[PDB]
């Protein structure tokens, strides 16, 4: 059964998460949660846990489950507005944010207001896209920045079938390693595009050259 | 304290950018050895399986 | 021809070694510096390189400085080449993880590639002397660590042990019980021979036969250190009946699991005392077999002696022992096994007793009873007692799982060791049947 | 490589830590000008550890010194051994602080932690692998509450893996010296649990107590008191400076007496004292150090052990000696006193034999105890809290200074759930 | 200026887990290179057994 | 041995030679600047006067 | 055996100019009186790079001063290493400049600029091989931009194989003091383009930064500008000079940071710079030399390096120090800021040690910095410019004095056709 009390492991979930060890903070405030359900900082906490680790709808639901109680609790709030960010709700964001900003003026708020207005008016402005009615390489060389070595590396651990079989802990072999990492790198490069769309890229050399 | 903490974060990415590439020389060296390992590994099995 | 690379990892080894090591210096003539002023009982331990410097054989490593730097800017300052006492940078804080799992692996491949070299620079490897401590960081983290990476390789070569169980009522680690479970249940499976020591006993048999009134770590480590030269001594001096490493472990780990056996050295007798006892064979073996003299805070009164390696060293004449061996196997109390008739393993290698400027005298005699007592299940269950008080309301834990194990080791170590318990239990009832 | 980086905060912190500073400058044979002049070559062996290394044999010690108000800066300055830190480590405010946590936290203060941290970040980079910091502050009483904990809460954000010995002078029962002491106090150590690893508290009533009964001093001055301190702040870090054997670190010591992650609360008490008369008459062996240590009134903090149940206990002994006697002294400890010993971790000492001793003395050692003697204290100001904050009493200069009546709750909660488990450690 | 250290931030976040799954995977080889040579051995003992 | 440690005593002793080098002209600049400081404060009192 | 010709324009020019000889001749041991009282051989085996010859001993130097009013002559005459120069290379004219660009470049100045280069061929013809000419100004007012660009055009025309350092004080973006300093500076850097190898850009208000709060001082003067930069012009050509291993002279500097032809403005930085009060407290070693180098403090233009991705960066060394520790903190800056360098040239850092320190220190070392952060200067000059220009304001004394819109023009349009470049470089 559970052996000892709340807040030693709400403080041992911090060091862990202080550490970088995610995936055991994480347990730690499940283990926290399954001796009191409900608690709103250990939900935040444990959101801002699978937010660092990669698991975004998670993330999102241990941030409804820690504002449905007092939806004026700030540190929620923030939870809440930075995981719907990096998901790409940019719009859900700033209105998160600006939420927390108004019943509290914090600078991580404020922050907050200011990513997600970066985010609109780099993909939207004004003049914009001019649209259509209507209905690999290079593209994610730019998207993802200098990782882009890192992400050939690990395709190149794909390609290999000795690297396919593994024994890495109980179950979880290195395939799935790879799998976690590379998928971690296709998000990220998601949020790139949702973030500056390629438009915008060639919106940068064309308020350029002309000028 | 703006410009300090930009440089910072860059700095911070910079040495953990130039580390992990010291960590993918490394890694292909165990690469390399370990497949050396599976050409000799995949000889001695067809000699056995012959055998 | 027949070598035997030493192994000291943490304080505890560190310590107990300098000692060691100055003993076996002063066993053949190396003054400390190298050279030997003017044969074969060199090889054993050390070596040789065409300057008169014999060099020693150890790896005296420890995850934090301090312990070594005083090694390397003591007496000893040279012998150790300056490369076989591998430091780090900080302490293993007493967490089994910390040396087996985190600021551990860092010095890992260090610590096996100078054992490497000494390897391969070796006619024969008879077996490792490693020495740990039990109950503490270091000591139980890098042992597991570096015995178990030490049968990925050299598996067939022996790997004997000496170690510091947590004391009974003593103890100074209060997290100690933690790290002897966890570091039972790696060596169990990986050793050959853990002759398990203990503070509580030395530091009474000092303040009882050596007349020491405060006896300090120093006076510890020299007992434990001449009882690693008696068992090291037909592997270098002659004699009349040797044994080599092999021979101490077929002689000695009945079934493959039980092989924790005690010692005790016999002659501890304080310089102004001997002058009135005759210390001969007979006084000698029977006072090796007392409840008082055994070197682990454990009553064999209690238990069922399954097998004894009596190791006498010095001028022992080959008849008396018989005799010795005699006059206590009809002697009652000493109770052996129902399914091991034959008695001990006799021993002898003609070369008194060294006396390294310290405190125990001299005598023409001595022997050391290595032994594997059913009742050593009696400190083993006192510790597993005192994890359970501690793995229950998880108390001092959050430090360990925040260093790399998993709360899950823990508790498969308590599993395992409660069948080292039920082990012990089988091999001591009878078989009438 | 061992080094830890001292910080100061507050007028408190700073002249404690500076009588630190001589403390282990005498030690170490450090002059008043930098250089060097000593005796024993195990004395620069590992002077790296508090002292940078600077040109000429001029060793500089590795502290910032942080304050709003710039005159505890020349008090420094003018001391006897002020002339011996660097002149950049000397962070310093055009400001007033006001006794107030909101304007050592959310004000002037936290725009001058963006400068102490780079300082502190500069001393810790010149490193070779950091092991700790050591913070010297009064839990009452702003700036070193106030910037305090922010300076607590930032650096353990930048480092996550290193022990932070912070040494807090908690407020006293009887007397008090700064109004806003209760709201200070427990809002301060509302940012201390989630943070620190060691925090040592230090109480002047039990000062005065060892000074008087004890010391039997004639008129004692902060000198004095803050030497004690500065002297058991000097006893825990002597095995990561000197030889010997069974040395004991931060994390030794830590991983050692913290047994949950929230109860890091200590007691500290350095226990060779006598008075200057008494010395013919006392006699110093390991048995009179042992019975003159672990009773009741060398203890730095007002909390006494008979009103509750010790947890684990270290003790950093220094000296030449044997160790047979500190081995039974321990033991018969645990079995004259065996219901103050908590049952559910058996054999709870430390110790932890440093060789050289302090200079003066032949022997001495470091009492570090972990209580439930720390319930009383945060009770008595846990009420002193709600006596001021039922009626919403000095108050308002925290409000307008950027506050809410919320905050202040949490941190009162987060203290009632302090106050918990040290009680139901002691009912078991 | 805050857009940019918040740009950064996150790219440095991104990084720390590259660094924990190339850390793993040399774990993961590291160990396979101490059980090469001896499962080599007995492979070759297996093919002079096979021989006779 | 003998020779490495007659070699590490020259270095050091050269190094020595180097520090009283720097510390000399430090004295002489500072002596140069003065009297450039005496001619125009001369030139100065004179004037007043 | 080398030689370099240096020429002094504008009253920045010569003040500075004047300075940078009391350095060098201190460290190359002439006296005031010109005589040579040395003490090393090493000092005297390669005097001939700055000094040519009389009889008796007096090295005289092979500068030749000019300016356009017959005062600053005087006053660098009256100086307290006066008696040095050719009496006869003191080339003034009765007249002033005016601040005007016309003044110096197509009217008065013009009728000097004939003499001027009458004697620095005279200088120049008595030389085995030359480098070439170094040039000392002020990039706004008069005189250093009137008379300078012309002087530079001239010599460059009828010398058209020789390395042209010119080391030039550029508007500061805070203060100004000459009101057309937006027009010399577009104007002088018009020319300063096609024409110069290496130029490098020094900024007053950089130097007050550097002056103010890492050198500590409170009252600082132009003496002290002018030392700082006279440091980092003695520090360039070190290896012309001194010996060492791997030497580095100025076309071997030239091609190692000059990619592209045009882009030749440089951003210099000297940095073993101590406080005298923490001088005691220093640890001069390469990586606090490398650290104090690379923060974005030390460099003499007012140009924040972190806006601008670095094209190349050179460091010459000066003093005794393991080419191993110099040579790892190099790559370790190289990669401590990786995307402040560009990725389209790797290892794009340039190192040279000399073993002579500058004496009356211990280790030293001059950077020199190719960055893409002058845009930021270039586009400031512009916009000032372009403000001036748009209303035709301050610019009737330069149609009287002899020039058109159309001038003015296409030098608005190359200083944004050098911009364009140091932009589109930025990002690959
Ligand atoms: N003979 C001898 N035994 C020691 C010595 N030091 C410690 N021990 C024993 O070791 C136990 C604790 O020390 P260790 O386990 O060796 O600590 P460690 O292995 O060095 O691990 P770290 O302290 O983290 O470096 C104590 O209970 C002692 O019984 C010593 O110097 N000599
Ligand atoms: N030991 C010791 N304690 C001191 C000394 N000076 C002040 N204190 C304590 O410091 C507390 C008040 O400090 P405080 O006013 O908050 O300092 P601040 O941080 O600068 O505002 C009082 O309770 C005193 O007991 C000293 O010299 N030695
Ligand atoms: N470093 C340095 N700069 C100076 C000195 N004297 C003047 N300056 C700079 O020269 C600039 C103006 O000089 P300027 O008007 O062109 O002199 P002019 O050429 O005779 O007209 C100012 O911005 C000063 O910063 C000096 O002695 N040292």
């Amino acid at each position: 059964g559970l052996r000892s009390t709340f807040p030693s492991y709400m403080a041992e979930g911090e060091r862990l998460y202080l550490c970088g060890e995610f995936a055991k903070a994480a347990h730690s405030f499940s283990n926290a949660l399954h001796l009191q359900n409900g608690d709103k900082n250990c939900l935040v906490a444990r959101s801002k846990c699978f937010l660092k680790m990669g698991e975004l709808e998670k993330s999102l639901a241990d941030a409804e489950a820690s504002l449905q109680g007092d939806p004026t609790f700030c540190k929620g709030i923030l939870q809440k507005a930075e995981t719907l960010y990096t998901m790409g709700d940019f719009e859900f964001a700033l209105v998160f944010y600006h939420r927390g900003y108004k019943l509290r003026p914090d600078r991580e708020f404020k922050v907050g207001i200011q990513k997600a207005q970066e985010a609109i008016n780099n993909s939207v402005g004004s003049p914009a896209s001019i649209k259509l009615e209507n209905r690999s390489e290079k593209i994610v060389r730019q998207l993802l920045g200098e990782l882009y070595v890192d992400k050939e590396y690990l395709e190149k651990l794909l390609l290999d079938e000795d690297l396919i079989r593994g024994t890495i802990k109980h179950g979880l072999t290195v395939e799935d390693l790879i799998m976690t990492g590379i998928n971690y790198l296709d998000t990220r490069s998601n949020f790139w595009r949702q973030q500056k769309p390629i438009y915008a890229r060639e919106r940068d050399r064309k308020l350029m050259q002309e000028k | 304290i703006l410009e300090d903490q930009l440089d910072r974060v860059t700095c911070r990415f910079d040495i953990q950018l130039v580390r992990n590439a010291t960590l993918r020389e490394e890694l292909d060296l165990l690469r390399i050895e370990r497949n050396r390992y599976l050409n000799v590994d995949h000889k001695l099995q067809k000699e056995i399986q012959h055998l | 021809q027949r070598e035997c690379i030493s192994v000291h990892v943490g304080q505890a080894g560190v310590q107990i070694g300098n000692a060691c090591w100055e003993l076996y210096c002063l066993e053949h003539g190396i003054q400390p510096d190298g050279q030997m002023p003017s044969d074969d009982s060199f090889n054993t331990f050390f070596s040789e390189t065409g300057a008169g410097k014999h060099v020693p054989r150890a790896v005296f490593v420890d995850l934090e400085p301090t312990v070594i730097d005083e090694v390397r800017t003591g007496t000893y300052r040279q012998l150790f080449h300056p490369e076989q006492l591998i430091t780090g940078k900080e302490d293993a804080a007493n967490n089994y993880a910390r040396g087996h799992y985190t600021i551990g692996k860092e010095l890992i491949d260090l610590v096996l590639d100078r054992i490497r070299k000494l390897a391969d620079q070796c006619t024969g490897l008879q077996g490792f002397l490693i020495f740990h401590s039990f109950g503490g960081g270091t000591g139980s983290g890098f042992t597991s660590l570096l015995m178990e990476r030490l049968s990925v390789d050299y598996g067939k070569k022996s790997k004997l042990e000496f170690s510091i169980y947590p004391a009974p009522q003593v103890s100074t680690a209060v997290v100690e019980p933690y790290n002897s479970i966890l570091t039972t249940h790696t060596t169990l499976e990986h050793s050959d021979c853990a002759f398990m020591v203990d503070n509580e006993a030395i530091y009474d048999i000092c303040r009882r036969n050596l007349d020491i009134e405060r006896p300090t770590y120093t006076n510890l480590n020299r007992l434990i250190s001449q009882i690693v030269s008696s068992i090291t001594a037909s592997l270098r001096f002659d004699g009349a009946l040797n044994v080599d490493l092999t021979e101490f472990q077929t002689n000695l780990v009945p079934y493959p699991r039980i092989h924790f056996p005690l010692a005790t050295y016999a002659p501890v007798i304080s310089a102004e005392k001997a002058y009135h006892e005759q210390l001969s064979v007979a006084e000698i073996t029977n006072a090796c077999f007392e409840p008082a003299n055994q070197m682990v805070k454990c009553d064999p009164r209690h238990g069922k002696y399954m097998a004894c390696c009596l190791l006498y060293r010095g001028d022992v004449v080959p008849k008396d022992v018989n005799a010795a061996i005699a006059a206590i196997k009809t002697k009652r109390s000493i109770q052996f096994v129902d399914w091991c008739p034959t008695g001990f393993k006799v021993g002898i290698n003609y070369q008194p007793p060294t006396v390294v400027p310290g405190d125990l005298a001299k005598v023409q005699r001595a022997v050391c009873m290595l032994s594997n007592t059913t009742a050593i299940a009696e400190a083993w269950a006192r510790l597993d007692h005192k994890f359970d008080l501690m793995y229950a309301k998880r108390a001092f834990v959050h430090w360990y799982v925040g260093e790399g194990m998993e709360e899950g080791e823990f508790s498969e170590a308590r599993e395992d060791m409660a069948a080292l318990e039920k082990d012990y239990e089988e091999v001591g009832m009878d078989s009438v049947e | 490589m061992r080094e830890i980086v001292h910080l100061q905060a507050g007028q408190c912190g700073n002249q404690i830590g500076a009588k630190f500073w001589e403390v282990i400058s005498d030690e170490h044979g450090i002059d008043p000008t930098g250089t060097y002049h000593g005796d024993s070559d195990l004395q620069l062996e590992r002077i790296n550890v508090y002292y940078n290394e600077a040109t000429g044999g001029k060793y500089v010690p590795r502290a910032v010194l942080v304050d709003l108000e710039p005159g505890t800066m020349d008090s420094v300055r003018s001391g006897p051994f002020g002339q011996i830190f660097r002149p950049d480590n000397f962070v310093f405010g055009q400001s007033g602080a006001g006794n107030n946590w909101a304007k050592g936290h959310y004000t002037e203060g936290a725009e001058l932690v963006d400068s102490v941290l780079d300082v502190v970040r500069k001393e810790a980079e010149s490193c070779d692998c950091l092991q700790g910091f050591q913070l010297t502050h009064s839990l009452g009483g702003g700036t070193g509450s106030g910037m305090g904990t922010l300076l607590i809460s930032k650096i353990r954000e930048e480092y996550p893996d290193r022990i932070m010995n912070t040494f807090s002078v908690v407020p006293s029962p009887k007397v008090s010296d700064t109004v806003v002491e209760p709201y200070n106090a427990t809002l301060s150590v509302h940012q201390l649990v989630e943070n620190t690893d060691e925090t040592y508290c230090i109480d002047n009533e039990a000062l005065y107590d060892i000074c008087f009964r004890t010391l039997k001093l004639t008129t004692p001055t902060y000198g004095d008191l803050n030497h004690l301190v500065s002297a058991t702040m000097s006893g825990v870090t002597t095995c990561l400076r000197f030889p010997g054997q069974l040395n004991a670190d931060l994390r030794k010591l830590a991983v050692n007496m913290v047994p949950f992650p929230r109860l890091h609360f200590f007691m500290p008490g350095f226990a060779p004292l006598t008075s200057r008369g008494s010395q013919q008459y006392r006699a110093l062996t390991v048995p009179e150090l042992t019975q003159q240590m672990f009773d009741a009134k060398n203890m730095m903090a007002a909390c006494d052990p008979r009103h509750g149940r010790y947890l684990t206990v270290a003790a950093v002994f220094r000296g030449r000696m044997s160790m047979k006697e500190v081995d039974e002294q321990m033991l018969n400890v645990q079995n004259k006193n065996s219901s103050y010993f908590v049952e559910w971790i058996p054999n709870n000492v430390k110790t932890a034999v440093c060789d050289i001793p302090p200079r003066g003395l032949k022997m001495s050692a470091t009492f570090i105890g972990n209580s439930t003697a720390i319930q009383e204290l945060f009770k008595r100001i846990s009420e002193q809290f709600t006596a001021m904050f039922r009626r919403k009493a000095f108050l308002h200069w925290y409000t307008g200074e950027g506050m809410d009546e919320m905050e202040f709750t949490e941190a009162e909660s987060n203290m009632n759930d302090l106050g918990n488990p040290v009680v139901t450690r002691g009912a078991c | 200026l805050e857009n940019r250290l918040e740009k950064a931030l996150m790219k440095a976040e991104e990084a720390e887990h590259i660094t924990n799954v190339y850390l793993q995977l040399k774990a993961y080889l590291q160990e396979e290179s101490l059980h090469l040579e001896n499962r080599l051995d007995f492979m070759e003992a297996e093919v002079v057994r096979t021989k006779h | 041995k003998k020779q490495q440690a007659v070699w590490r005593k020259k270095k050091r002793e050269e190094m020595e030679e180097e520090n009283r080098r720097i510390i000399e002209f430090a004295k002489m600049q500072q002596q140069r600047e003065e009297d450039w400081m005496a001619k125009v404060q001369e030139t100065e009192e004179k004037r007043l006067q």
